[PDB]
């Protein structure tokens, strides 16, 4: 059997330089954060971030933020059901939610699309970014006055200001009123269920707006080191 | 084999109060959450409400909120959709659309463009 | 007013159908299989675990020799492992990380896989250089790619989320059938022995028979309540099992053109993932979401025994071709080959 | 004298129990928590492996005491003396194992990936290795039926015995001590975050008196040791030569072994009973 | 105008099903009782084989 003895000899030598080749591409793999980006046409998800390539039928957007590589990703070229190819990406690091704020129409489409993501089995443990998106519409569509939110939600009648609401200078008290009623629609659904495994991390943004990059760092930073206290308590 | 057949429905005058019922077939109705969606003339299919497995949790979208009720009966397999006081923005295709899988919280596709766990449809009109 | 009168025309050739498949449903299948012995406990330990795939795997296939598997990661990544020593054979970067199939030919020197990236590639095991490189890209399917088998070196069916399956040329590169009448999306496909006919399941609760030279749907199985997940035909090729969403296997006959059997218990409430049978089909092998993949009796629905040895989805699952030992895929990022003991 | 040998026989038979109870128990999670999801608990087990066989080398200890008379040999009693101080010094190792990782991962989680740990069983097995050397002094030092407190000190100079006092000190206690401090006070803020979540349930809040419980027991069990330690060595040398100070220092260091031994037992209440993944595996 | 032209598509697909020869079920049960049993032997996950004959020892 010296024949046979070397032979596994080769094959074992061969496994050691694909470990060895594992392990590099190991690091590569763990060094970088993948994002799911979600929203309907409306919604501007494909300029939030301010290197882009387009990879088959998928969107992927390159940047890196302190010196951290992220790579989100863009499902394009897929059917309007969802349900099965959404758990390839039930490892990312969080999803990207963009909604129209100043769209009422589609706004209720928008919560339910948000509500089942939140809600879905594979997603439990996925925190999301939300980006309440065109901001600047919102406000003129509010100031004019043509279109009222509370015919599309009758909630908003009785809705009042959260005290702990931080409106920027200079803004009518009647647009940080609907800027923030939008945010607690999706609010409520955040709170209603997850268990403490994921939270949603809503944010304002415009469409010139360079800032939304700094905002997914900020907020992965925290995904990730509360997923540390999770998974790493037994050093 | 899963199917769904809505009843009710037809020419009925503004403001004027409207049953649709859904029968159930070919899956145990106790397990699944169940929507009801519409599709106005030239527009896309919209949710309108849901209901729980058992009833409990109800939901509602804001332009039917306060006049549409959603209720089902498990035994009977069968899924009501009371709307009163309607209007003419309501004249649209009403489908019973249910949730893919049993004994989740979450219902992915059900307002999508080619769903196969929604029925025909019944057309419901408003305009005198 | 066309259109409701095919609706009305289509009821009344469904209940024609239905009351065939009636007509012939003299016995059930437990009543037949009522008087055999049963299997008794079924013990299966891991002999080996494969590790090296940095994220969830998603799926595997054994090669014709039984000892040579490839398994396909969510890393970006295509191992071929020996499965008597555990040594990686070979690791093919995939230019998409998004890979949902994987399939090994019978002849051993080629692989498939694919993902969202809507792409069949082939690549070639045998190759003078000493790498392996993509042979072809299958292009054509207008949304993921969820399974794919070969018929030989040159020929591979593809089944896709745009909810239709197509035979391909690999030659070529162009899909020479293409199958259509699937309402949703494809999840998975199997081949019968002969390679004459496969078995199609989608997420219309429907499983089709296809025969791959015609090009038509041959019969349609119904009685699945949610989405199916897994396929796979019998030993003898008379007959297929299913898994879907509603926690249920189910065995449907060719030729009854009719379900016989459903594999089902009160405690699983999960969905299933594959399925898989024995050499002698005698065993149904299936996987859960609860990360545990349960052997059932396939004559009798005994839940013959449990395989626990992951700590989350069971993926997918494969017996070879000899029957020595059957393989299972986790989105734990392992792989664990299980046989008994005498 | 006499209280001394009453202090620890009482002490030893308290810390006994749970020390066994707590970190047998502890270890069979572990062996648990490695086989379900794969991943590395290296610094807990050595932790509980090293308080382990201290509480091992008790049952002969209060044996002596208890009788008097040590019948055992003179070499297993420069073992058991052996084996107390060196796990105590290496129970000190994995308690600033266990704060630097928390620091990295909390500090700079970006910068702490799955092979990050790397080179982690190099930690380890070098920490027990120089240990386990440089902790041979304390056979070495006192080996002149008289066994552990009733020992004679070897005649060494003045001079030279405080360079290794000091040494001691510094690479035993100063090091572990201001590490420990400086990685908990980082990672308390980083902890607290300027915007706090509304819905949070207060995960980082539970997270960050965790750390500052770990951070004070180390403080108040150890430190007051290490104050008496030198003075005690002295002492045995009869340098001081004072009556009244030699009953003090002596009693005073008694309190001071035996609270810095009760790490034994409070280190599985804080580190591993304190953790939910305990919790689950338990229940 | 596109639903009319599926309608015809799946009636006429249904004409096909209907027209196909349907065994009983207790014929088609027979024939899967018959292979398990001629191929029982020759199956190791059912009958484990001795470890000698095992690969995965
Ligand atoms: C009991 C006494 C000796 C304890 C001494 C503590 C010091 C010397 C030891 C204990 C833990 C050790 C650290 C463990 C982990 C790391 C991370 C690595 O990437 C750099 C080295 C570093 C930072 C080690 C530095 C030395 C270290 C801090
Ligand atoms: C003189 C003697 C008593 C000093 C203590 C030596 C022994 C008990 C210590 C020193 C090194 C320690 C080992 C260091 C590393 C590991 C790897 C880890 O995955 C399991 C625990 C294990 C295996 C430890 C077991 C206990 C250990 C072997």
């Amino acid at each position: 059997t010296e024949d046979q003895r070397n032979e596994e000899k080769a094959q074992r030598e061969a496994n050691k330089m694909i470990e060895k080749q594992l392990q590099k591409d190991k690091q590569v793999y763990r060094a970088t954060h993948r994002l799911l980006l979600l929203g309907a046409d409306n919604s501007g998800k494909s300029t939030i971030v301010k290197i882009y390539h387009v990879n088959s039928g998928i969107f992927e957007t390159k940047f890196q933020v302190d010196k951290v590589n992220f790579h989100m990703f863009d499902v394009g070229a897929q059917r309007d059901e969802r349900r099965k190819w959404i758990q390839c990406f039930n490892d990312v690091t969080a999803i990207i939610f963009v909604v129209d704020s100043s769209d009422y129409n589609r706004l209720q489409e928008a919560l339910n699309d948000f509500k089942s993501i939140w809600n879905n089995r594979w997603l439990r443990t996925i925190s999301v970014i939300l980006f309440l998106n065109k901001q600047d519409l919102l406000a003129e569509k509010v100031l004019a006055g043509k279109s009222k939110i509370e015919d599309y939600f009758p909630e908003f009648a009785r809705y009042t200001t959260p005290e702990d609401a931080t409106p920027e200078p200079g803004e009518d008290p009647r647009v940080t009123r609907a800027k923030y009623f939008i945010r607690d629609e999706f609010l409520r659904i955040s709170t209603a269920s997850g268990d403490g495994r994921h939270y949603c991390y809503p944010h304002f943004t415009c469409s010139v707006d360079t800032e939304n990059a700094r905002r997914i760092f900020n907020d992965c930073r925290d995904i990730i080191q509360r997923m540390h206290l999770r998974q790493y308590e037994l050093l | 084999q899963v199917q769904l057949q809505e009843s009710g429905g037809g020419l009925v005058q503004p403001g004027g109060s409207l049953r649709l019922s859904c029968a159930a077939s070919g899956f145990t109705f106790s397990n699944y959450k169940m929507n009801w969606v519409r599709q106005a003339p030239g527009k896309g299919l919209e949710w309108v409400s849901d209901i729980s497995q058992s009833g409990a949790s109800i939901s509602y979208t804001g332009s039917v909120k306060g006049r549409f009720t959603i209720s089902r009966d498990n035994a009977k397999n069968t899924l009501y959709l009371q709307m009163n006081s309607l209007k003419p923005e309501d004249t649209a295709v009403y489908y019973c659309a249910r949730c893919p899988a049993p004994f989740t919280r979450d219902c992915f596709d059900v307002t999508s463009t080619t769903y196969a766990y929604r029925g025909q449809g019944t057309q419901v009109t408003v305009s005198s | 007013s066309e259109l409701d009168q095919l609706r009305q025309e289509a009821e009344q050739l469904k209940n024609q159908i239905r009351d065939a498949r009636k007509a012939c449903a003299d016995a059930t299948l437990s009543q037949i299989t009522n008087n055999i012995d049963p299997v008794g406990r079924i013990q299966m330990r891991t002999r080996r675990t494969l590790r090296g795939h940095l994220a969830k795997i998603y799926a595997m296939h054994w090669g014709t020799d039984s000892r040579l598997l490839v398994s396909a990661s969510q890393d970006g990544k295509l191992i071929i492992w020996d499965s008597y020593t555990t040594n990686k054979v070979h690791a093919i970067p995939l230019r998409s990380s998004w890979v949902m199939t994987c399939a090994y030919a019978p002849s051993g020197n080629y692989v498939a896989c694919g993902g969202l990236d809507n792409i069949c590639s082939i690549y070639n095991l045998k190759t003078r250089e000493g790498n392996v490189r993509v042979s072809r890209e299958l292009a054509g399917h207008t949304g993921y790619l969820s399974c794919c088998r070969f018929l030989d070196d040159n020929q591979i069916v593809t089944s896709s989320g745009d909810t239709t399956c197509a035979l391909w040329d690999i030659e070529t590169g162009q899909q020479t059938t293409t199958f259509t009448g699937h309402t949703g999306d494809v999840m998975s496909l199997s081949l019968a022995p002969d390679t004459r006919l496969f078995v199609s399941g989608a997420c219309d609760a429907s499983a089709k028979l296809w025969d791959v030279r015609e090009g038509m749907c041959r019969q349609t199985f119904t009685g699945h309540e949610s989405d199916i997940n897994a396929i796979c035909f019998f030993p003898n090729g008379n007959a297929f099992a299913t898994g879907s969403d509603d926690a249920t296997c189910r065995l449907f006959d060719l030729r009854a053109d009719q379900e016989l059997m459903t594999y089902s218990h009160d405690n699983i409430i999960c969905g299933i993932t594959s399925v898989s049978f024995s050499k002698s089909g005698r065993l149904l092998l299936a996987g859960y979401d609860d990360f545990n993949c349960n052997v059932w009796d396939a004559l009798k629905a005994d839940r013959a025994g449990v395989l626990a040895g992951h700590d989350n989805r069971v993926s997918c699952l494969g017996v070879t071709d000899d029957g020595m030992a059957v393989a299972t895929g986790s989105w734990d990022s392992f792989l664990k080959i299980w046989n008994g003991s005498s | 004298t006499d209280f001394r040998y009453f202090i620890y026989a009482v002490t030893y038979t308290v810390i006994l129990v749970p020390g066994l109870i707590g970190n047998i128990l502890a270890l069979w999670v572990f062996y648990g928590y490695m086989k379900e999801t794969k991943r590395a608990v290296i610094f807990m087990i050595n932790l509980a492996i090293a308080d382990l066989l201290q509480v091992l080398s008790l049952p002969l200890r209060i044996f002596y005491y208890l009788n008097h008379d040590w019948p055992f040999g003179p070499g297993l009693c420069m073992f058991c003396f052996y084996l107390k101080y060196v796990n105590m010094y290496a129970s000190i190792y994995f308690l600033v194992c266990i704060s630097v990782r928390r620091f990295w991962f909390l500090m700079y989680p970006f910068r702490f990936h799955d092979c990050k740990q790397k080179y982690d069983l190099y930690i380890s097995i070098a920490g027990w290795l120089i240990i386990c050397l440089a902790c041979v002094l304390f056979p070495l030092l006192r080996t002149s039926t008289k066994c552990f407190v009733d020992l004679p000190t070897r005649n060494v100079n003045l001079a030279q015995s405080v360079v290794m006092m000091t040494i001691g000190e510094l690479i035993g206690f100063v090091t572990p001590l201001l590490i420990v401090l400086y990685c908990t006070w980082k990672t308390v803020l980083s902890l607290q975050d300027k915007y706090p979540m509304a819905q949070d349930l207060g995960e980082k809040q539970k997270a960050l008196k965790m750390i500052l419980t770990c951070a004070g027991v180390f403080l108040i069990c150890f430190a007051p040791y290490h104050f008496s330690f030198p003075l005690d060595f002295l002492v045995k040398s009869n340098e001081i030569k004072s009556c009244l100070a030699r009953r003090v220092i002596l009693i005073f260091h008694s309190v001071a072994l035996c609270l810095a031994s009760l790490n034994s037992c409070l280190d599985p209440v804080i580190y591993y009973f304190s953790t939910n993944e305990f919790r689950r595996r338990l229940s | 105008t596109a639903s009319i032209a599926q309608a015809r598509k799946l009636v006429e697909q249904l004409k096909m099903e209907a027209n196909i020869d349907r065994i009983k079920v207790s014929k088609a049960a027979a024939d899967l009782m018959a292979y398990c049993e001629a191929h029982a032997k020759e199956d190791p996950l059912l009958t484990p084989v001795p470890a000698s004959e095992n690969p995965f020892r």
